[PDB]
RNA sequence: UGAUUCAUGAUAACUCGACGGAUCGCACGGCCUUCGUGCCGGCGACGCAUCAUUCAAAUUUCUGCCCUAUCAACUUUCGAUGGUAGGAUAGGGGCCUACCAUGGUGGUGACGGGUGACGGAGAAUUAGGGUUCGAUUCCGGAGAGGGAGCCUGAGAAACGGCUAC
RNA sequence: GAAACUGCGAAUGGCUCAUUAAAUCAGUUAUAGUUUGUUUGAUGGUACGUGCUACUCGGAUAACCGUAGUAAUUCUAGAGCU
């Protein structure tokens, strides 16, 4: 191709996105943004398709033109934003704030919050470093860049940041014990506790992770995303408390809902 | 009898409305016109003006005596003129329509100035 | 054979016709912008200094300046230049077009001469609003370099 | 950082510096110093430069491809393999130039030839193992009668752009 | 508000499978070997004043108006404005 490509092919959209194969010839495609498009949810499917509020493509842009969607803090007038996750959107009209967070079974949710918790999220640092003259500065993993960090912030570590302030008010630092969120592969969506990390040089590092309800897996460093300091975590959890359960588990989990139907 | 019973109905005010889908029950009818369906809305909903009132997209079942279809209850005529699609307007006899004939339309146009 | 005469001084402009040899021999071998005595041209034109630049020949080919030879060059020549104007046409694009060099002569038709001589409050509150803004992000500066300097 | 003369700071100079807002919308609304659109001051639009991010590309490592030996040597002066210094490029690199060394591939099939050969995801038949197919809607590549050269632009060697044959 | 200048886009999409057999391509790497309009976050002094808190405002072109050429074309020349 002699340039950037702008129309993504339905069948060539994200998995989790769970967009039906007849339903047209195209995907949203989300725009440059925050978060990097394989991981994102476009705000045109937290409209139209999960939340029922429009039931075309056209009606969303009535929606967004008239500036009632807000994501973390700002309002977002772009149709196919790369909202992502740990984002807060945010429908003052009708007074309603969700937090994008991961189900078991790695597709997006919209987890309701209250107003007192929609005001700050969650942030893993990139790096830090200096920039021009020497000042410090730290990179986020959703495009954030905020100088003059505490000179304690490492990089992978996590970070509350107030949406009011728009600055730091507390951080996690990324280490063995911690309560961590896994956000790639196909243990995205379980929580559970590092209980080991084991290096090698010159390529990825590897992390063990040890569940609550004791189920034991593993993943690599750049998929983890701790959430709070020590076993108790610092923001809600969705339907199921990041726990993964086998097939078997959630079939005895209908038939034995189905008695009391 | 014809019966109306709506379903998955839920109000936003985002554009300002109300959508469900009916599933009006005729035993012995062939279907339902969708003005009969406007006018026994207006009077489970009670809307003043039975001009807000869009149904679409209706089915009538195999077997018949049952019919489904999308139903919108706005709450303006000025909501309903912004956010309404101009053909389901045109339907409802709210607006009037125009065509089209493609030579010159612009091509002609681009050539002289 | 045709020349158009105009004069902007005045804002006038009309079209005349010559068809008599002794009448051009000093109107040919001569260039664009080239002034020409109009005594030649006639005892209706003393007093008149003729400016000539322009004016196209049989076959609606113009000259171009700087083309000394009375033929039909080939040049590839920019967009929006004399000679070539081409609209709707894709800025950088070019033409190689025919046109007829400077010097006038027999084979030309049409010549263009003219007569040389004749016989806030808004700005001003934009302007504080960048200001203030100038001032305020050294404020942020010396406000947030010191909160960390202490550490 | 697995790893850097790293990030970054100081210093001495340099450049005929791309840059560092002469722009546009509604809203009004505190208060006099000439009480003078008066001192202000907001919410936005567009635009300049740097870093990071995102959208990507370009190069790039390892392993993997059908038939043919009635195709056993092939490449190398003229770049073939490597070295040094340059030039060019967005950048690595014989990419190209100068000089120097004599290498490099090959019965584990090089080089050549055929392909009625774009590659893959996949398709048909399938006890198992297999055999055959894959122009075609998804991913990647390539082309716009055949070659070649370009301008514009962040991005094209573009063809519903240009120039030449 | 038409037209017109300015800006942007037209390098995506669509079609085809000719050339191409370590080539493309697939899984897997690398950039400490680079470019990246745009999105998003952060950021921005000194232009000369002998650095002692800023120092003045250009001409010219379309849309228009008008004289033409050529058999001809979003082929084209000259003049009056802004
Ligand atoms: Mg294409
Ligand atoms: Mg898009
Ligand atoms: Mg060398
Ligand atoms: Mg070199
Ligand atoms: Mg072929
Ligand atoms: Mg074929
Ligand atoms: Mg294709
Ligand atoms: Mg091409
Ligand atoms: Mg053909
Ligand atoms: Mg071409």
């Amino acid at each position: 191709a002699r340039g950037l490509k702008k129309h993504l092919k339905r069948l060539n959209a994200p998995s989790h996105w769970m967009l039906d194969k007849l339903g047209g010839a195209f995907a949203p495609k989300p725009s440059s943004g925050p978060h990097k498009a394989r991981e994102c949810l476009p705000l045109i499917l937290i409209l139209r398709n999960r939340l029922k509020y429009a039931l075309t493509y056209r009606e969303v842009q009535s929606i967004l033109m008239q500036r009632h969607i807000m994501v973390d803090g700002k309002v977002r007038t772009d149709k196919t934003y790369p909202a992502g996750f740990m984002d807060i959107i945010s429908i003052p009209k009708t007074g309603e704030n969700y937090r994008l967070l991961y189900d078991t079974k790695g597709r997006f949710r919209l987890h309701s919050v209250r107003d007192e918790d929609a005001k700050f999220k969650l942030c893993k640092v990139r790096s830090v470093q200096f920039g021009q003259k020497g000042i410090p500065y730290l990179n986020t993993y959703d495009g954030r860049t905020i100088r003059y960090p505490d000179p304690l912030i490492k990089a992978n570590d996590t970070i509350k940041l107030d949406l009011e302030t728009n600055k730091i008010v507390d951080f996690i630092k990324f280490d063995v014990g911690n309560v961590v969120m896994v956000t790639g592969g196909r243990n995205t969506g379980r929580v559970g506790v590092i209980k080991n990390r084991e290096k090698h040089k010159g390529t990825f590092e590897t992390i063990h992770v040890e569940d609550a309800q004791g189920h034991q897996f593993a993943t690599r460093l750049g998929n983890v995303f701790t959430i709070g300091k020590g076993t108790k975590p610092w923001v809600s959890l969705p339907k199921g408390k990041g726990i993964k359960l086998t097939i078997i588990e959630e079939q005895r989990k209908r038939d034995a809902a189905a008695q009391a139907a | 009898a014809v019966t109306l019973r709506t379903r998955k109905f839920m109000t936003n005010r985002l554009l300002s409305r109300k959508q469900f889908v009916l599933e009006v029950i005729h035993p012995g009818r062939a279907n339902v016109s969708k003005a009969d369906l406007k006018e026994r809305l207006a009077k489970i909903y009670e809307v003043k003006d039975s001009n807000c009132i869009f149904v679409f997209k209706f089915r009538t079942h195999f077997g018949g005596g049952k019919s489904t279809g999308f139903g919108l209850i706005y709450d303006n005529l000025e909501a309903a003129k912004k956010f309404e699609p101009k053909y389901r307007l045109i339907r409802n006899g709210l607006a009037t329509k125009v065509e089209k004939s493609r030579k010159q339309i612009k091509e002609r146009k681009n050539r002289t100035k | 054979m045709k020349l158009n005469i105009a004069n902007p001084t005045t804002g006038c402009q009309k079209k005349v016709e010559i068809d008599d040899d002794m009448k051009l021999r000093n109107l040919y071998d001569k260039r664009i912008s080239q002034e020409v005595v109009g005594d030649l041209l006639g005892e209706e034109f003393e007093g008149y200094i003729f400016k000539i630049m322009g004016g196209c020949d049989k076959q609606g080919f113009p000259m171009k300046q700087g083309v000394l030879t009375p033929g039909r060059v080939r040049l590839l020549l920019h967009r929006g230049t004399s000679c070539f104007r081409g609209h709707g046409r894709r800025v950088g694009e070019r033409r190689r077009k025919s046109v007829r060099g400077c010097i006038v002569s027999q084979d030309l038709s049409v010549i263009n001469l003219v007569i040389v001589k004749k016989g806030t409050p808004l700005t001003l509150q934009r302007k504080r609003a960048r200001i203030a803004d100038k001032k305020k992000r050294i404020a942020k500066k010396k406000s947030e370099a010191a909160e960390y300097q202490k550490l």
